[PDB]
RNA sequence: GCUUGACUGCGAGCGUGACGGCGCGAGCAGGUGCGAAAGCAGGUCAUAGUGAUCCGGUGGUUCUGAAUGGAAGGGCCAUC
RNA sequence: UGAGCCUUGAUGUGUAGGAUAGGUGGGAGGCUUUGAAGUGUGGACGCCAGUCUGCAUGGAGCCGACCUUGAAAUACCACCCUUUAAUGUUUGAUGUUCUAACGUUGACCCGUAAUCCGGGUUGCGGACAGUGUCUGGUGGGUAGUUUGACUGGGGCGGUCU
RNA sequence: GUUUAUUAAAAACACAGCACUGUGCAAACACGAAAGUGGACGUAUACGGUGUGACGCCUGCCCGGUGCCGGAAGGUUAAUUGAUGGGGUUAGCGCAAGCGAAGCUCUUGAUCGAAGCCCCGGUAAACGGCGGCCGGUCCUAAGGUAGCGA
RNA sequence: UUUUGUAUAAUGGGUCAGCGACUUAUAUUCUGUAGCAAGGUUAACCGAAUAGGGGAGCCGAAGGGAAACCGAGUCUUAACUGGGCGUUAAGUUGCAGGGUAUAGACCCGAAACCCGGUGAUCUAGCCAUGGGCAGGUUGAAGGUUGGGUAACACUAACUGGAGGACCGAACCGACUAAUGUUGAAAAAUUAGCGGAUGACUUGUGGCUGGGGGUGAAAGGCCAAUCAAACCGGGAGAUAGCU
RNA sequence: AGGGUGACAGCCCCGUACACAAAAAUGCACAUGCUGUGAGCUCGAUGAGUAGGGCGGGACACGUGGUAUCCUGUCUGAAUA
RNA sequence: UAAGGUGAUAUGAACCGUUAUAACCGGCGAUUUCCGAAUGGGGAAACCCAGUGUGUUUCGACACACUAUCAUUAACUGAAUCCAUAGGUUAAUGAGGCGAACCGGGGGAACUGAAACAUCUAAGUACCCCGAGGAAAAGAAAUCAACCGAGAUUCCCCCAG
């Protein structure tokens, strides 16, 4: 499914709202990308499926404490 | 994004500078190779501590090549070489890199890699270069004392 | 010929409308035009020439102003 | 191929003149052997007078109070105003090259006696393609609807204050 | 040959043939939030779509309009960006009407900005159209040709 | 019953028996009645619980004005001799009733819209694997004996056995007529009729699902239902109509 | 209380008021154990791709209006007593 | 606890008991075919077909036990690929399913009302899906108030149509 396991996005659920201000449901979908982080720590490429925000949170972070909290949700990756 | 160099790279610094290279240059190809790491302020606190081994040793026994991808073709090396090949038309020959080789051998050392496997080409209509590549066609095919001298 | 009563606030009392409304009106206060004066003038001989409400724009008005002082916004008056 | 900008190299013709006076302090000498002054000359600029520049050889001298001048020296030093040259430098753009993101419904190895999937090696593409958000156009493909009343039936015609 | 099982079997549908058109292969197209699948384990002598409908003679003229296709000097044009201007607030100055720095803030909207539309050319076996006037001439994109006709 | 008007040949009812339609809740206004009275009354809650406590609140005794504000006055206006709205009328809390409001709102009754499931045992298409097609005709290509050219053309006999070929049973269909139409049958019977080696037919199993499928295309078929199936739900949809 | 009994029962029966009862299991309270979780004072520290912002939506009684606050799909992004 | 019983239709037969193992009642135990989350594999539910290990045997064959998937921990094992990693085997623990309402969350109509209808309503309702508990959710102020103060969340009555 179309998540980021760094953050969580998920598809959301929203109005199109025209110049009649007609609602038709939509969905918002994150900016998924499938990416080989080089993880330092094994000296390995780990896959992983990151929205550009998750990206810049591995950035900051680091991706060793973004990988410890996904092994401490679960998220086999 | 800020990065502190471990190596001197090209166009950005010489060993251990802050400088704010691209998100994209820093994620996929400074940080991949050894050349810099992200200064998250704990880091510089332990670059402050790791630059004796690191500006000392690890400069003596390798600062260039770094990722060898534009040092070998600017820093010419492994000029000299005996192995001919055919007729002037390197293709899937490794030949020789390491041995009769003498600015090659002392502190910093530059190398190079392999060619195109043999599936499709052969000795005749093109030519490969002795360097690292990753392209094989569209490489650049200067001559390089090795596949005629 | 001279002029701006095509004025401002009100208005006894009437007429005509289911209503929303429409109409006539002496007279009072202010200020004014014409006439020596008595007086006349709140548009044109009269009856057609028109569009409720909501939203909003402009001028004025310290009425209100979400802790307090402002301000925004809102109200009231004139008007599109 | 454009612009801002630390900083510095060039820009300052009412005219008095020895001729190209933005200005206040500081001061009475700046530069010249990591080379002065004299000549040809490089493309810049110019008010038709030279300023400032590269280089060749060059090898002991050009430049004040000067007398005047509303202003006294680019003599040194510093902030700074008109103008104008360049780059380390920040993003704008065209182009070409490159590889490390990313694609491969190319080849070979392994999980594995498996046309899936994954990892790996290699080639080919390559910051293109493609996906997310935002955006202009198109869009009966699909959807929701509206299409008045009077009226010697209704419609067509007429009408509606 | 097929067709309205159960009032219509036909001149209707299909058809071999023909033409146009799209498609270079991860094909176009279709079913699918997607993965994937058909097309096709095929590869332009193939595949899809559309029209006509054996075979014979043929299939005339028009690109003005709509559509598609190609190309372009220029015009207008979104998101994004935010030059300049205007207003609120208050430091202060004000024997005061009032003025009013900086910061935050509301408002305006200079500049950049693609396709599209405007414009030029092609295309009718695309949708379609195919004259009058007097015994040469106006108009048009062109003015119904061959054949057939109560 | 409905109408201007019904013995009406306008609707409804075969008859009897049983059931069958103005309700309930909360607000609000008016009328009657009871208590208290410039006062009336509690809600939740506590409570050995229809008591008693609880006055949080609500209405009333003051109005005017958009408002600040003023106040038996106030607003309008510079101001009213004026004018408008008030001051001279007891309210409140239960109980009963009449209206109204929200709720299905007097009862029954649509065509239809939407949601989630059940259906390809019929049928339409396709897929896999088996089967069926009496008998009789005609006589293509090709091939051998001939007639023929310098060698291709070619003309007869024999052989051969093609075809979405012909006649016609099984089988598949359905053009005409009669019958039947509370049928023997919710589509048939009799007599005739088309195809009948093919684009045929048929058995077994599988796949395609409702804004979807399938369709040699008739809006045809998708379980006797199809210009959007059936079942259950939103749902007592809505019905200015009967 | 109620229910039966050949009709309607305080005294026929079963019951009711009331007083009693558990070998065994188990719940509730106290008292009361085993293991393990760790009070108090003093120093500090005190939650960053976060608050906030552009764009598109949604929830707030509030439909973007002059519109505060809250959530976030996308792009960014501080101070830190 | 008991002088009567072996459930009813529902008679009969054969019995059991009558001072306490007849019966009946309650607690704790044992047995508990097959299907069914069904779990050794398969399947048109209640059927078909097995493997391994023990123990019997007349040598015919028998009986019992185990044998699913996934998740977590460990242990051994271990490719492309040197160390490694994916991966493989084994072992322990846990989960799976059913159930009326209440609860939190992810999605989410239309009829209808507006006397048409699109913003709006209906309504975050109906319905689908995931998850927990006996309750759930929320909860101890980066909250209100107003210059006076209050002091976590939850529920009822007013405020107030």
């Amino acid at each position: 499914s179309r998540v980021c396991q760094v953050t969580g996005k998920r598809p959301v659920t929203g109005n199109n709202r025209s110049h009649a201000l007609n609602a038709t449901k939509r969905r918002f979908l994150p900016n998924l990308h499938s990416h080989r982080f080089w993880v330092e720590s094994e000296k390995r490429f780990v896959t992983l499926r990151v929205s550009a925000k998750g990206m810049r949170v591995i950035d900051k972070k680091g991706i060793d404490t973004v990988l410890a909290e996904l092994r401490a949700r679960g998220e086999k990756y | 994004m800020q990065v502190i160099l471990l190596d001197k790279v090209a166009n950005l610094g010489s060993l251990g500078d802050q400088v704010n290279v691209k998100a994209g240059y820093a994620r996929n190809f400074l940080v991949p190779q050894g050349k810099a790491v992200p200064a998250t302020k704990k880091n510089i606190e332990f670059f402050e501590a790791r630059r004796a081994e690191l500006e000392a040793k690890l400069a003596e026994v390798l600062a260039a090549a770094n990722a060898r991808a534009e040092k070998i073709n600017a820093l010419e090396t492994v000029t000299i070489a005996s192995k001919a090949g055919d007729e002037g038309k390197l293709f899937g020959s490794i030949g020789t890199r390491d041995i009769a080789d003498a600015v090659t051998a002392a502190g910093v050392e530059v190398a190079k890699s392999e060619v195109r496997l043999p599936n499709g080409v052969l000795r005749t209509t093109g030519e490969h270069e002795v360097s690292f590549q990753v392209h094989s066609e569209v490489f650049a095919k200067v001559i390089v004392n090795v596949v005629a001298e």
